[PDB]
């Protein structure tokens, strides 16, 4: 369901429609009133149009009949698609001004959001529902408006990254039981290759920047980086990694793992289990908002601090939270504490351990004296 | 209470030196001016007695009022949600931005020479990127009005005093390739923050002048604590004698950027909300006038506002008569297609009824002759 | 309680009673040989008025079991020390104490 | 293993000094109960060798520096440091000694400058407090959150500033060697440890006069002779030791400026003196002016007649010579005082060879010096230079920005004074740390010592001066943001707080104006507040409002709106608490809403007299809302206040709908008194919002527009029903005891008095037959039922006073009125 939603919401990447045209040369040319060209949803692969039992809803691409999906940008609400040109033409709607009414060419319907505001619009944030309506009120005029093209790349990005980790999910939870025993996989052969390589390119695209770049500069590229993490969190594949850790951190080694996915995934066990972490601990670095989130759900990284796959991963990216969100201290109970002292116990002389519990004492300048008592109440008196 | 109020002597000795440490300051200390300015940036403008070895290379290393300005860009370049208030840039850029002017048949042989000086004290300041850093501070304080900003501007003006044109090309050139909408974001939202006349605030403060308040600690008479309007007069008249210095000289290819920025992603109109504020003051002024339509004299408050409200709006015609002079042919459209007309026959009206009631008598000289420079 | 051990002769014939401070130089230890509080590291003798309770009963009875100028070796349970409880981040819960007290001087 | 040897091994050296810093983080931000216990891991004999030991690492040795510094130093450092911006100057005689520059002969302007740190400071700084370390104590009978707060480990200062001392001489002849094994590793390891304790103990004044004079000679020494051994600066030292040179310059500066202010102090003490023994004898002479003189005395007499505050003003009025007939001091008053500005001026180096012959000079001939020799690197160092020479230039201006915090105060105080102090420096001490029950005990102690102390009336423009009031807002605001989703956690403290705010406004008038400018603020912070009951942030907000009419009524309409809003948003919901205590379920909350109507009452009604501008515009902001008058009078659905008023009384004396239905709770709500307060205090606020008797009659048309609207929307006829209610008398039975009723949920005289208010202010009783019409319905058994309540047992019990009261301030004046 589409809607005008205000605020932040549509600075994001859900608010990013490409004009396709029907056009098979010259899509790029300069569009001039009313031509004829679809809408397309680029974070999830739908094509907006009309259906029967729902109205103006965004179907999928397989269902994009050019009749219910192609609009014409008009002048006006009067009465008003000519030839393709070879070329640009005459440039005539510009970026910010030059208003648009978008009507149906089929229905001959203009857009306008939902006139009643129920309760819920009462008193919390206003947003309304578009219809296309028959006739359309007055203040349904639209802006066209430019968006960069870092975010539109990672728009396009985003799309194939849930397609490729979603489908990989669904390859995953399909062995969730029935062991594989002496024969073959559960099902068809999971993409190993084409999730490590899409590992890769992220890491590295969420790489951030090095320290010895000038000052000036090297701010831009971290309000870059802030923005594309952003992004990323917003459309939701911090949970989505967080679903493919619990998904494999439920067995024990990577023999284990050959028993349900099957032999040739043994070997790509360990290396998707520590990338996974390095990908999590790049999408949350730095992120005040990504950082807090785990908050809700601190003690599911506390649990795991024991497995011996990846324990220099996972303790950095617990180090990545502590070091930014002050909050997520004052979550920090006893047994928390002694399991991270357990960590040197059961790992030897880590240097990194005591840098965590650095961070625990104090956060941004004030200090928690609720685990600082619990540190040295548990680690100091053993003298071990 | 005055005839049984007690003398001096039977004070104690420790409240009578804490009200008098007060009085000390407030008329002996804050009376006493030093001029250390000027020596200041002379003694940091001075790289000299480190060239013993003399390097090929030269890379130039900065002296130390360059060191300054470096560093006030870095912490304004730095990305922070809020920009917080440092009283060393507060010293710094007041010191900066006054020991730059330093200011009857004068002859213009030796007149040019405080000209050609003011330009090489200027240059002092903006061969060591002090306008670039100027121009990050501005669009740093996100649109936040303060102390901070407030001393940014007084020092952007005294770098720009008689339209320096190097520094506008500085400002110019580094506005264009930086390409930053923040810029133009904060000064639209300065404006927009800009006082206008008040009413119900002036007769709020008429009342309280008329009840008199008094202190515990002896008494003041007629306290002056802060007026509730025009608090941000002198803001708003260095904010648009900047921008009339942004433009002076006549800058056609500055005039131009103000109504509209090809680089930028978006077009901020600056011309066009400086018209949409000269209406909101030409209806503050309006209806002040016709508070006193009905009454004959003006008091003494009132026509302070009045003097004030007017330099304001002299230092506003100013700045739009400099966005036009050139003549600019885009800024004259942008006026034709504006709401400057209302203003013009508003203004109009006022300065009919303004005469006609102040010449009755010669209490208002004063205020005629300051009414009569601003048409 | 407690268990005490001459280690060097001193006087043998006078007992610390009340009325008299009683100053140490004391060398607590742990059960098992980790070092945590002595008082020459201080450089300072340790002076405690016995009577009110305000050290550790264990020490007590041992300072008024041993005479003066007598270096002695004690033995606390955690019954007659903070046991249970420990003193916190310092002594771990229900540990032996081992003392080499060397009651010094009185007053 | 030698701990010399872990200069070899890299993987053990690093692991221990990341537990270096752990020691350092656990007992960081004055943790001193864990500070105590880290003395047995480390004790003081293994820190004295560690800091000599030439051949330890780099970063142990500066580890076990930093480390002795957090569990010894820190926390007394931290809190002497926040008392050096204040300055107290008591009036002693060795106060009375002090002077801008030392006894000489060198020049009749001024003598060669005093050797920073040198000397005699009067000025009021608390002394620390140490605990000596030990374990063998019995483990304490109080339990936490009750026991007394540690204090710091003690520790052998004179023997620590004597080895500091020593070390530095040592590190500063070597430093002169150019030797090739520096201690630690390197020149920034040799020096940036050593350099933090000294300026630790600088800053906490444990070095003597001497030890600031071998100092001095060490940093620069033939400047600094009183009247190779190289100084500091000519060392070529690095950046990052570079930034503790400037610490320490700091810190003499500020020595500097605390010398002047004590000498202004100590000449204000001689000044205002002799100023009141010649204003004496003037006025004695005025007292026989009389004979040889006229009715012109008035300018001469001006002086008595006029308060000190600008007398004084006057009498100091003679600086720039144009104005010295109006001033009547004798000229060697004058040369007193004009001669003590050119020395001071002279003092701050105004106006009166490569030898810089001061501090002043010498830090800005440095620090240039400093800049132009290489590009500074370190943004840190940068800005801690430029303070430096900032300071020595502007002279005059840190003068001018010391001088609001500096106060005087009376030698027989100071003591008094001293423990304010002490009070307050726990009170600053934490806000830097998470609220807890432990430190919430310490800071209502610490806030009930305030109150206890006497100094805190004696000198409330010094207690301004402090700026409590900031920092008991802001430890405020740390547990109002605090969780203000789920809950506002540990009111005991938040109610201590406002308590302390609502004390704090009637002490005087610019206290108010001190927590007039923090309104939007508060009322904002109150939005979330309401759950929470007992002395609510609202009620500061009204203890900042009440009586002060010119001051406290500038609130601006935003303020009126947004609060109106919220009490549309508390007559349109229950009370969560309410809610949450099992009460019956009714759709707006009246303990809220009456609440915010007593601010608003005080928001408009002030010294007897409505006032006009707030009158009208919080009466228009009601009438817009018709759900903030609650379900009655919304109008179609809205009963009449008479039906409103008879199911309050239904609701309050009937239980199971009255309560939870499970003072007890001792603020135990009552629903159907908590109803007929509201309803009450709606009227008392429209009462009080009524346009004046003086402004009906001449037919303002807004004023008699808006008495219409009252009266449109409150009949007098309900009014009239409401006074002719009875009352729940008490009796005499059940053995003879005070048969008495329950305040809070039975009917009272103070809601009658509110009906009262708005009949003499809205409606008014203009004739006879109207007047003697309610007279006999609602008055007459009333007046009665006192008299018969007045007797030998009765008249002492609370419903009797509370209709002594009720009748003598609303009732009879009303009758008086219409006498006639």
């Amino acid at each position: 369901l589409v809607y005008y939603e205000g605020g932040a919401v549509c600075t994001h990447a859900r608010s990013l429609w490409r004009l396709e045209p029907l056009r098979i040369s010259w899509s790029g040319s300069h569009l001039r009133w009313g031509q004829p060209l679809r809408i397309r949803h680029v974070t999830t692969g739908r094509y907006l149009a009309l259906t029967e039992d729902q109205g103006l809803v965004v179907v999928d691409a397989c269902k994009a009949h050019t009749k219910a999906t192609s609009f014409c940008f008009r002048v006006s609400k009067e009465k008003l698609p000519k030839r393709d040109v070879e070329g640009m033409g005459p440039p005539e709607i510009k970026y910010g001004e030059s208003l648009c009414f978008v009507q149906h060419v089929a229905s001959g319907l203009w857009l306008t959001y939902a006139a009643p505001d129920p309760k819920a619009l009462r008193l919390g944030v206003l947003k309304k529902k578009a219809i296309l309506h028959q006739e359309g009120h007055m203040d349904d005029a639209l802006f066209l408006t430019r968006c960069q093209q870092e975010e539109s790349q990672a728009a396009r990005m985003i799309h194939s990254t849930a397609g490729l980790y979603n489908q990989f999910i669904k390859g995953l939870d399909s062995f969730s039981g029935k062991p594989r025993g002496s024969g073959p996989p559960a099902g068809p052969a999971l993409p190993i290759e084409a999730v490590i390589l899409s590992l890769q390119d992220l890491i590295g695209y969420f790489e951030p920047p090095s320290e010895e770049l000038q000052h000036e500069e090297k701010q831009s590229k971290l309000r870059s980086l802030r923005n594309r993490q952003s992004l990323f969190q917003e459309e939701g594949m911090l949970s989505l990694v967080l679903n493919c850790i619990d998904r494999l951190n439920v067995y024990t080694t990577a023999a284990h793992f050959a028993e349900y996915a099957g032999e040739e995934a043994a070997e790509s066990w360990k290396e998707i289990v520590n990338l996974l972490y390095e990908l999590l601990a790049s999408l949350i670095r730095g992120n005040r908002a990504n950082c807090a989130l785990f908050s809700t759900n601190l003690d599911w990284v506390v649990s795991k601090l024991d497995r011996l796959e990846a324990s220099s991963g996972i303790l950095e990216v617990l180090y990545c939270v502590l070091i930014e969100s002050p909050e997520v201290l004052n979550i920090i109970q006893e047994n928390h504490i002694k399991s991270i002292i357990s960590l040197l116990d059961k790992h030897g002389r880590n240097h990194k351990v005591l840098d965590v519990l650095c961070s625990l004492c104090v956060c941004n300048g004030v200090a928690v004296r609720s685990n600082q008592d619990l540190i040295t109440e548990n680690l100091l008196p053993g003298r071990e | 209470a005055c005839f049984r109020m007690t003398p001096l002597y039977n004070l104690p000795t420790h409240r009578a030196c804490n009200m008098f440490l007060e009085s000390y300051k407030a008329a002996w200390i804050l009376t006493e001016d030093h001029s250390f300015e000027d020596r200041m940036i002379d003694d940091l403008s001075k790289a000299g007695e480190q060239e013993e070895e003399e390097e090929e290379v030269e890379e130039k290393k900065p002296d130390p009022l360059h060191q300054l300005v470096l560093h006030f860009s870095r912490t304004a370049l730095t990305e922070k949600s809020k920009l917080d208030e440092d009283y060393l840039y507060m010293a710094y850029a007041d010191i900066m931005a006054k020991s730059c002017h330093l200011e009857v048949e004068v002859s213009f042989e030796e007149k040019e020479m405080e000209k050609q000086r003011l330009l090489y004290q200027q240059s002092r300041l903006h061969t060591r990127g002090a306008a670039e850093m100027v121009l990050q501070m501005i669009s740093a304080c996100k649109g936040e009005t303060g102390a901070m900003v407030s001393s940014t501007l007084k020092l952007g003006i005294s770098i720009l005093n008689g339209g320096n044109a190097e520094v506008q090309q500085k400002m110019l050139d580094y506005l264009k390739d930086k390409k930053e909408v923040g810029f133009f974001q904060s000064i639209q939202a300065l404006m927009q923050t800009c006082s206008v006349l008040d009413l119900n605030a002036f007769e709020r403060q008429n009342k309280a002048e008329g009840l008199g308040m008094v202190n515990e600690d002896g008494t003041v008479i007629n306290r002056q604590n802060g007026e509730k309007v025009m608090a941000d007069d002198e803001f708003t008249q260095d904010l648009f004698r900047f921008l009339q210095l942004l433009c002076e000289g006549h800058n056609n290819d500055f005039q131009n950027y103000l109504r509209t920025q090809t680089g930028n992603t978006t077009t901020i109109n600056i011309i066009i909300c400086t018209v949409d504020y000269l209406l909101r003051l030409q209806e503050s002024i309006s209806d002040f006038y016709w508070y006193y339509s009905g009454k004959d004299v003006i008091e003494e408050q009132g026509k302070r506002n009045f003097s004030k409200a007017m330099s304001v709006a002299k230092q506003v015609f100013n700045s739009l008569t400099e966005y036009i002079q050139g003549p600019c042919t885009g800024n004259q459209q942008s006026l034709a297609h504006s709401r400057l007309w209302d203003a013009v026959v508003g203004f109009l009206h006022v300065f009919a009824h303004m005469m006609m009631k102040l010449a009755q008598d010669s209490s208002q000289i004063e205020l005629l002759k300051e009414l009569l420079d601003l048409q | 309680g407690v268990e005490i051990e001459t280690i060097s002769p001193g006087d043998g014939r006078t007992f610390p009673k009340k009325g008299q401070t009683c100053v140490v130089h004391y060398t607590g230890m742990l059960q098992n040989g980790k070092k945590f509080d002595s008082s020459r590291d201080r450089n300072k003798p340790f002076k405690f008025r016995i009577g009110k309770q305000e050290v550790i009963k264990g020490f007590e009875e041992g300072a008024a079991q041993m005479s003066l100028g007598q270096r002695a070796k004690l033995t606390c349970t955690p019954d007659v020390a903070y046991g249970a409880t420990g003193h916190p981040g310092v002594i771990p819960p229900n540990a032996t104490l081992i003392f080499d007290v060397e009651l010094l001087n009185l007053e | 293993m030698d701990i010399l040897e872990l200069s070899e091994r890299l993987d053990l050296q690093r692991f221990h000094s990341h537990t270096l810093r752990l020691y350092r983080a656990v007992c960081a931000l004055g943790n001193n109960r864990v500070a105590h216990a880290l003395c047995s891991h480390v004790d003081q004999a293994q820190l004295l060798h560690a800091l000599e030991d030439a051949h330890l690492p780099g970063p142990l040795r500066a580890g076990y520096y930093d480390l002795l510094i957090s569990i010894h130093l820190e926390s007394a450092c931290r809190s002497r440091r926040s008392m050096l911006s204040e300055y107290i100057v008591p009036l002693t005689p060795e106060t009375r000694a002090i002077t801008l520059f030392p006894p000489g002969r060198k020049g009749g302007n001024a003598r060669r400058h005093g050797l920073p740190g040198v000397g005699v400071t009067t000025s009021l700084r608390p002394p620390h407090h140490f605990s000596p370390p030990c374990f063998v104590a019995a483990l304490p009978a109080a339990g936490v959150a009750e026991a007394p707060a540690r204090l710091s480990p003690a520790i052998p200062l004179e023997a620590l500033r004597d080895k500091a001392l020593r070390m530095l001489g040592e590190a500063v002849r070597d430093g002169g060697q150019h030797a090739r094994d520096p201690v630690g590793g390197s020149v920034e390891f040799q020096f940036v440890p050593v350099l933090k304790l000294v300026s630790t103990l600088l800053v906490m004044g444990i070095f003597g006069d001497e030890d600031v004079k071998q100092i001095l000679k060490m940093i620069e020494p033939e400047v600094f002779t009183e009247e190779l051994e190289e100084g500091l600066l000519q060392m070529k030292l690095p950046e990052s030791v570079k930034l503790q040179m400037c610490n320490l310059l700091e810190y003499f500066c500020d020595q500097e400026l605390q010398h002047r202010v004590e000498s202004l102090a100590a000449f204000a003490e001689r000044y205002v003196d002799k100023l009141q023994a010649n204003q004496r004898s003037r006025y004695a002479l005025l007292m026989r002016a009389f004979t040889m003189s006229a009715a012109e005395t008035a300018r001469r007499t001006r002086e008595f007649r006029s308060p000190p505050q600008e007398q004084i003003n006057m009498l100091l009025h003679f600086k720039d010579e144009a104005d010295e007939e109006d001033c009547p001091l004798p000229e060697d008053i004058r040369q007193d005082l004009q001669d003590f500005h050119q020395d001071l001026l002279a003092h701050c180096g105004i106006q009166l060879e490569k030898k810089p012959q001061s501090l002043q000079e010498l830090v800005s001939h440095m620090v240039v010096r400093w800049a132009q020799e290489d590009y500074v690197q370190s943004p840190e160092l940068v800005r801690a230079m430029f303070s430096l020479l900032h300071r020595q230039y502007d002279g005059l201006g840190e003068l001018l920005r010391a001088l609001p915090r500096a106060y005087t105060i009376s030698p027989s105080s100071v003591e008094d004074t001293m423990s304010l102090l002490e009070c307050l420096g726990q009170i600053r001490s934490l806000l830097i740390v998470q609220m807890g029950p432990q430190e919430e005990n310490l800071m209502i102690q610490s806030i009930g010592n305030i109150m206890n102390n006497k100094v805190f009336y004696q000198h409330p423009n010094l207690m301004r001066a402090l700026g409590m009031h900031e920092t008991v807002m802001e430890v405020m605001v740390n547990v109002l943001g605090g969780g203000e989703t789920k809950e506002i956690r540990f009111p005991k403290m938040v109610t201590s707080c406002c308590r302390f705010l609502c004390y704090f406004c009637r002490i005087s008038r610019q206290n108010q104006r001190s927590m007039f400018d923090h309104l939007s603020y508060l009322l904002e912070n109150s939005g979330i507040g309401l759950g929470m009951q007992g002395s609510t942030p609202l009620d500061v907000a009204a203890a900042s409002v009440i009586d002060n009419n010119e001051l406290a009524l500038a609130l601006q309409e935003q303020d009126l709106e947004k609060v109106v809003s919220y009490l549309a948003g508390c007559g349109l919901q229950s009370c969560p608490m309410l809610l949450a205590k099992g009460y019956p379920d009714i759709g707006w909350n009246p303990c809220g809403g009456e609440r915010y109507l007593d601010f608003l009452r005080f928001a408009v009604f002030v010294n007897g007299e409505s006032v006009e501008e707030n009158a009208n515009v919080v009466v228009r902001l009601l009438i817009r809302k018709p759900e903030c008058f609650g379900p009655a009078l919304r109008g179609e659905g809205g009963s009449g206040l008479l039906a409103a008023i008879e199911e309050a009384i239904r609701i309050s004396e009937d239980p199971a709908r009255d309560g939870p239905g499970v003072p007890p709770e001792e603020n135990r709500v009552h629903l159907g008194h908590a109803i007929m307060s509201f309803y009450a205090a709606l009227i008392d606020l429209l009462g009080r919002c009524a346009p004046e008797m003086h402004l009906i009659q001449a037919g303002k048309g807004e004023a008699l527009r808006i008495r219409a609207i009252l009266r449109s929307l409150v009949p007098l006829d309900d009014l009239v029903g409401i006074i002719s209610l009875p009352l729940q008398i008490p009796t005499l039975g059940k053995d003879g005891a005070l048969v008495q009723p329950k305040m809070s949920a039975s009917f009272v005289p103070d809601h009658k008095a509110s009906m009262v208010l708005f009949l003499d202010r809205v409606y008014g009783i203009e004739n006879q037959d109207f007047l003697l019409h309610v007279l006999d319905v609602g008055f007459l058994p009333d007046m009665r039922a006192a008299a018969s309540l007045d007797t030998a047992t009765f008249s002492t019990t609370e419903m009797a006073l509370a209709l002594n009261r009720y009748l003598c301030l609303a009732v009879l004046p009303l009758i008086t009125k219409c006498a006639p």
